[PDB]
């Protein structure tokens, strides 16, 4: 039976019902987080390219 | 009791229209699954767990 069972798994019998239902809310949890995962990627983009500056600001410190 | 897979988060369970008279609680708690027997069947050839 280990080899048997390896077959015809487990089932869900009170998530028939529901399935519309969780996967209209799954797209819509879906478009919000890819609308937060733009935002915060923008948002990563424009403070690495402030980090940069960092580079120009210390060479330039170094002058004597 | 209601299906949880792995790694979820979320768990929504719907109830549809009913009399709600004389209700008087909820109460919870979360149990693993391959502890928790398929009762209504007298028996269960994948429970392996003692």
């Amino acid at each position: 039976t280990a080899r048997g069972i390896v077959t015809d798994f487990a089932f869900l019998s009170p998530l028939a019902s529901s399935a519309a239902s969780r996967s209209s809310a799954r797209d819509d949890k879906l478009t919000a987080l890819l609308a937060q995962l733009d935002s915060l990627t923008r948002e990563l983009n424009v403070v690495s390219q402030q980090l940069l500056d960092l580079r120009q600001q210390v060479s330039a410190l170094k002058a004597s | 009791l209601y299906p949880i897979p792995a790694n979820a988060t979320n768990v929504p369970i719907s109830i549809p229209s009913r009399n709600w008279a004389a209700f008087r609680g909820w109460a919870f708690t979360r149990l693993k699954t391959k502890e928790t027997p398929s009762l209504g069947s007298g028996y269960d050839p994948y429970y392996t767990y003692s």
